RNA sequence: CCUUCUCAAACAUUCUGUUUGGUAGUGAGUGAUACUCUUUGGAGUUAACUUGAAAUUGCCUUAAA
C-alpha cells in the first residue's frame, strides 16, 4: 500500500499551488501542497508534490486523475511508498591600479 | 585614433593561435559597468559597418553544415500585399521566406517545430510595429543568439507600407549594419564573423569603426579582440 | 468541477493582471513626463485612431461583461464599485488612468440621451431602496429643486450641456433561451469579438 | 406621456403586428393622396395660430436644440 | 465458455502495406471533377440560366 | 495474393476455432 | 479538333515562361497546375504553334 | 459474458478525451453540399495555384482502403452499428497495422460531425496542428489500449 | 481548457531617408575559460548544442437548463 503523499508532473503553463489546492480539495482536504520552482526565477518546472489527509483519498485521487489530459498536457499522478515527506519546496583609484596590473599580467600571459 | 598596428598584430596572433567557429570565428569583447540593472529588455543596437559581412556568409554558407537563410517577419497587412525579387535580386540578396505573426502562433506554435524552424535562419528581420510582439511568439531560445534574435527594420513611410522603404532598409541591414546585443553585465561582445569575412586588410577598418562607436557611445572600460575561449588580446585601454 | 475551469481562470487573471500592471506603470511614468523609456508619451483613443484631447469630454458608458475567463482584480472591483458599474465624473486627466484599467470590461446625441434618461428613469427615494421610475416632476423639485432643477428635463439639459446637474445627478439617479435564440447569440458573438500602449477602444 | 411605464405580451405583440400592418397601408394611401434625427382655413385650429411662430422654452423654434 | 483469445497474429505489427496500384496522378493533382463542374457552371452562365452569387446579392432587393 | 492470405489469417485469428475444430 | 480558350491561355503562359524548355516547363509548380508529361506538353505546344504560330 | 471478440465495445474513450477528439475533428469538417456548391459557383463566376483540401475520412469502404496502407493515423469506430460484423474486425485490423483506434459511443454522434445522419467510422490522414494530433493520439493510446 | 503588448515624435519633398524610445522569455540538460565585484557572505555577464510544453523534493453569470 502507498501513503498519502502524491506526486504530479507535466503541469500546464499557469498551473500553481492555487489550483493544486482548490481542485484537489473537492475530492478531500489535503495536508499539504507544494510546487517545484527554480531558485533564480519564480516560474514553475511543471511538477510538484502534495499529500492528502488519508491514504485512501490519495489513491482515489490518483486513480481519478491518473492520465487526464489538460489543454495539451497529460498530467501524471503517482502514489509513493511510506515516508517520502514533501520537503524543501518553496515559493521562490585602487580599482584603476588593479586594472592596470591585470592588463600587464594579461600582456605577460598572452605570450604563453 | 587607436593604433591600427595593434589590430594588425591581433589578427596575425589569431591566425597563429587558430570546431570551425573556435578555429576562425573572430569576435571583439568589451567591458563596462553592466548597464540596465533594473531592466531586462532585449533591445539591440545596429552598429554602423561599411562592409557587407553578410555577403561572404551567403557565399560561404553553401558548404556550411547549417545553411544561411533570410527571415522577414511582417504584420498581417504587409503579407497580404515578386515583391522580394523585383527589388532585391539585382543586388544579389533576397528574402527566402516571409512569416506572419499569426503563422508563428498556429503552424509554428509547437516548441519542437519552432526550435527547428527558427534555427534555420540567421538574418531575422521584423517590422518595427510587430517587434514588441515577437518575444511572446518565439519564446526565449530565439533571443539566446545575436543571429536568431529579431532585428527591427523600418518598413513604414508616412505610417504606410512602402516597397522602396523595405528595399533600402533591408539593403542597409544586409550590407551596411552589424547587430549587437546589450546584456545586463560587464561583458559586451560583437560577433564580427569568421576569418574569411572581409580579408584582414578590411578587418582592421571594421575593428576601428566598431571601436569608435564603442568608445564614443559608451563609457567602455576595456576592449579586447578574442576567439572562442582563446586568450583576450588587449585592443584598447582607457580609464 | 473540473480543474480546467480554475486553470483557465488563473491563466487569464495572470495575463490581464500583467496587462493592467504595464498600463499603470506607463501612466505613472507619463505623469512624470519622462518620455525616455516609454513607447508613447502622448495619449490616444480609438473610435479609427484619435488623439486624446485634454478637454474633459463626456460620453456614455456601456458594459461588455468580460473577458469572462478573467476574474476581476481588486483594483477593477473597487473602480466598478465606486462607479456602481459592476452590475451587467468625466474624462479628466485624473480619471483616465482609472478608466483605462477597466477598459476591457467596458466600452451620443440629444436624441439618444433624452430617450435614455426619460426611459431608464432611476430615482433614489424612500422603503429606502426604492428606485422605481421618474414618477412625478415634483419629486425632483422636492429632492433636487434646491439646485435649480424644476423637472427631469432640467437634468437632461444640464447633462447635455456643461452644467452642474451633470455631476449632481450622480447622487439622484437575443437576451433569451431556447433553440430559436441560439443562432442570434452565435451571430452576435462575431461582433462581440488590447495592448497596454494601444489606444482606448470605444 | 414621455415617461417610463412601470400581462401576456404575446396577445399585445400580435395586436401590434396587425395594427402596424393596417397602418402601413393606411399611411401609403394617405401619402399617395437629415441631421434632425440626431436631435429629436378648414377649421379654427388651422385658421387660428397661422403665421403665429411660437417659441417654446425647456418646458417654431425649440430651446432644447441649443444643447 | 467464453475463454480468452490470444492475439497470435495482431501481436506483431504489419511492417509493410498490403495494397498495390501505386498512387494515381489525380491524388497529386487538382481534381478533374472540380474542373468539369466549374466548366459546366461556366457554360450555364454563358447560356444565361445561372446568376452569379454577386448578382444574386443585387437581385435580393 | 498476399493481401488475401493476410485477410484469411486475420479472420482465422478473429473467429477462433469452431466447436468441431476445438476437439483437436 | 482544336484547343479551348483557357487551354490556349495556359499553353501560352508556359511557352512564354519557358519557351521550348520542356524539361524546365515540367517542373513549373505554379504554372503547370496539372502535372502533364513532357510528351503531352510538347504535343499541345506544337498543336498551338501550328494553329496560331 | 460473451466471446472476447465481442464486448471489446462498451469500453470506450472517457468523456474528456472524447470531447477533445470531437473538438479536434470538428476543425476538419468536410465542405457540406451547400458550401461546396456555392464555392464552385463563385469560382465559375470568377473564371467566367490551389492548395490540397483537408477533411476527415468517414466512408467505411474508403476508410478501410486507407487502413492497411498505414496512411491513417487515428480512426474512430462507432459501437452501435447494427451489422456488428462490419466493425468486429476493424479494431484487430488497426492493431495489426499499428494504427491507433478509438471506440466512440454513438454512430449518430460520429456522423453529426461529417454532415451525415450516421457514420460508422471516421479516420484522419492529413493534418493542418500536428502536435495536437500527436498529443491526442498519445492520450487515446494511454487511456484505451494500455487500460483495456 | 481562452490565447497572446501589431509604432509616438522631429526633421524629410526621394515615387521618403536618419535619430530617440519602443523587443520584461516553457523548462530541463551539456559545455571546452574570459570580464567583473562584495572578497566568503556567491552574485552579475560572456561562444556553442539536445528537446513531446520533456520534468522526484537545490535551506462581471442568457458561454444559461
Amino acid at each position: 500500500e502507498y501513503s498519502g503523499i502524491i506526486y504530479v508532473s507535466r503541469l500546464p503553463h499557469g498551473f500553481h499551488e492555487k489550483e493544486l489546492s482548490k481542485y484537489f480539495a473537492q475530492f478531500g482536504d489535503l495536508k499539504e501542497v507544494r510546487l517545484a520552482r527554480n531558485k533564480k526565477t519564480g516560474n514553475s518546472r511543471h511538477y510538484g508534490f502534495l499529500e492528502f489527509v488519508n491514504k485512501e483519498d490519495a489513491m482515489i485521487a490518483q486513480e481519478s486523475m491518473n492520465n487526464y489530459l489538460l489543454m495539451g498536457h497529460l498530467l501524471q499522478v503517482r502514489v509513493l511508498p511510506k515516508g517520502a515527506k514533501i520537503e524543501k519546496l518553496y515559493k521562490y583609484k585602487q580599482l584603476k591600479d588593479n586594472m592596470k596590473q591585470k592588463h600587464e599580467e594579461r600582456i605577460k600571459k598572452l605570450a604563453k | 585614433a587607436i593604433p591600427r598596428e595593434r589590430v594588425i598584430k591581433a589578427v596575425n596572433e589569431l591566425i597563429k593561435f587558430t570546431e570551425e567557429l573556435k578555429k576562425d570565428l573572430q569576435l571583439i569583447v568589451v567591458n563596462n559597468k553592466s548597464f540596465t540593472g533594473t531592466s531586462k529588455s532585449f533591445k539591440l543596437k545596429l552598429l554602423n559597418v561599411k562592409h557587407s559581412f553578410y555577403k561572404p556568409w551567403k557565399e560561404a554558407s553553401a558548404t556550411a553544415v547549417k545553411d544561411f537563410k533570410v527571415l522577414l517577419i511582417l504584420k498581417d497587412s504587409d503579407i497580404k500585399k515578386d515583391d522580394l525579387f523585383d527589388q532585391l535580386d539585382s543586388e544579389g540578396i533576397k528574402v527566402d521566406e516571409i512569416i506572419c505573426g499569426k503563422d508563428l502562433k498556429t503552424v509554428y506554435k509547437a516548441y519542437e517545430a519552432r526550435n527547428a524552424f527558427i534555427s534555420q535562419f540567421s538574418l531575422i528581420l521584423a517590422d518595427d510595429s510587430i517587434v514588441t510582439s515577437l518575444p511572446k511568439l518565439m519564446g526565449g531560445k530565439a533571443y539566446n543568439k545575436v543571429e536568431t534574435t529579431p532585428i527591427s527594420i523600418r518598413t513604414h513611410a508616412n505610417k504606410e507600407f512602402s516597397l522602396t522603404t523595405l528595399t533600402n532598409n533591408i539593403k542597409k541591414v544586409y550590407m551596411n549594419q552589424l547587430p549587437v546585443k546589450l546584456p545586463r553585465g560587464t561583458t559586451l561582445n560583437v560577433h564580427l564573423g569568421n576569418l574569411e569575412w572581409l580579408r584582414p586588410e578590411e578587418f582592421v577598418d571594421n575593428v576601428e569603426l566598431i571601436s569608435e562607436q564603442l568608445i564614443k557611445a559608451y563609457q567602455i572600460r576595456s576592449i579586447f579582440i578574442k576567439t572562442n575561449r582563446s586568450p583576450v588580446l588587449p585592443l584598447y585601454y582607457n580609464q | 468541477v473540473r480543474a480546467e475551469s480554475i486553470v483557465a481562470k488563473t491563466l487569464a487573471t495572470s495575463r490581464e493582471k500583467e496587462r493592467i500592471k504595464r498600463v499603470s506603470i506607463l501612466e505613472d511614468k507619463k505623469a512624470k513626463n519622462e518620455t525616455q523609456h516609454i513607447a508613447s508619451g502622448k495619449d490616444f483613443i480609438l473610435k479609427e485612431k484619435t488623439t486624446y484631447d485634454g478637454k474633459p469630454a463626456l460620453l456614455f458608458i456601456v458594459r461588455v461583461r468580460g473577458p469572462l475567463a478573467v476574474n476581476i482584480p481588486n483594483k477593477a472591483f473597487k473602480i466598478l464599485s465606486l462607479l456602481r458599474l459592476v452590475e451587467t465624473v468625466k474624462l479628466t486627466k485624473n480619471v483616465y488612468p482609472l478608466l483605462k484599467v477597466i477598459a476591457p470590461y467596458v466600452v451620443p446625441s440629444l436624441s439618444s440621451i433624452r430617450s435614455l434618461i426619460q426611459k431608464r428613469g432611476r430615482i433614489i427615494y424612500k422603503a429606502e431602496p426604492h428606485e422605481i421610475v421618474l414618477n412625478d416632476n415634483n419629486i425632483v423639485e422636492e429632492q433636487l429643486g434646491d439646485h435649480g432643477i424644476i423637472c427631469v428635463e432640467d437634468i437632461i439639459h444640464e447633462i447635455a450641456t456643461m452644467g452642474e446637474s451633470f455631476s449632481v445627478c450622480n447622487f439622484f439617479l437575443v437576451s433569451g433561451f431556447g433553440s430559436l435564440n441560439r443562432l442570434r447569440k452565435i451571430k452576435q458573438r462575431e461582433a462581440e469579438s488590447n495592448a497596454a500602449t494601444a489606444p482606448v477602444i470605444e | 406621456f414621455k415617461f417610463p411605464e412601470n400581462v401576456d405580451f404575446r396577445i399585445m405583440l400580435t395586436f401590434l403586428e396587425f395594427y402596424s400592418t393596417l397602418l402601413h397601408f393606411v399611411l401609403y394611401k394617405l401619402y399617395t393622396d437629415l441631421k434632425k434625427d440626431k436631435i429629436i382655413y378648414d377649421s379654427p385650429v388651422a385658421s387660428l395660430f397661422s403665421a403665429f411662430v411660437f417659441y417654446v422654452s425647456r418646458e417654431v423654434i425649440s430651446e432644447a436644440a441649443m444643447d | 465458455p467464453y475463454e480468452p483469445l490470444i492475439d497470435w497474429f495482431t501481436r506483431h505489427e504489419e511492417v509493410m502495406p498490403l495494397t498495390a496500384v501505386p498512387e494515381p496522378k489525380r491524388r497529386f493533382v487538382p481534381s478533374k471533377n472540380e474542373a468539369k463542374r466549374v466548366m459546366k457552371i461556366v457554360r450555364a452562365i454563358r447560356e444565361g440560366r445561372i446568376i452569379p452569387p454577386k448578382k444574386l446579392k443585387e437581385m435580393k432587393e | 495474393s498476399n493481401r488475401t492470405k493476410f485477410v484469411r489469417s486475420l479472420v482465422r485469428e478473429i473467429a477462433g476455432l469452431s466447436p468441431y475444430e476445438r476437439r483437436l | 479538333r482544336s484547343q479551348s480558350e483557357r487551354e490556349e491561355e495556359w499553353l501560352e503562359k508556359l511557352y512564354k515562361k519557358h519557351g521550348d524548355d520542356y524539361k524546365k516547363m515540367f517542373f513549373d509548380k505554379k504554372l503547370n497546375i496539372y502535372q502533364q508529361s513532357e510528351g503531352d506538353l510538347k504535343r499541345r505546344l506544337l498543336r498551338w504553334k501550328k494553329r496560331n504560330g | 459474458k460473451v466471446p472476447p471478440t465481442i464486448a471489446q465495445f462498451q469500453y470506450t474513450l472517457d468523456r474528456n478525451t472524447a470531447a477533445e477528439t470531437f473538438k479536434l475533428f470538428n476543425k476538419y469538417r468536410p465542405e457540406t453540399a451547400a458550401e461546396k456548391k456555392e464555392r464552385l459557383t463563385k469560382e465559375a463566376a470568377a473564371v467566367a495555384a490551389s492548395p490540397k483540401p483537408y477533411a476527415v475520412k468517414y466512408g467505411l469502404n474508403h476508410v478501410v482502403a486507407l487502413i492497411e496502407n498505414k496512411k491513417a493515423k487515428l480512426v474512430l469506430i462507432a459501437n452501435d452499428v447494427d451489422p456488428i460484423e462490419l466493425v468486429v474486425f476493424l479494431p484487430a485490423l488497426c492493431k495489426k497495422m499499428g494504427v491507433p483506434y478509438a471506440i466512440v459511443k454513438g454512430k449518430a454522434r460520429l456522423g453529426t460531425l461529417v454532415n451525415q445522419k450516421t457514420s460508422a467510422v471516421a479516420a484522419l490522414t492529413e493534418v493542418r496542428d500536428e502536435a495536437a494530433l500527436a498529443k491526442l493520439v498519445s492520450t487515446i493510446d494511454a487511456n484505451f489500449a494500455d487500460k483495456y
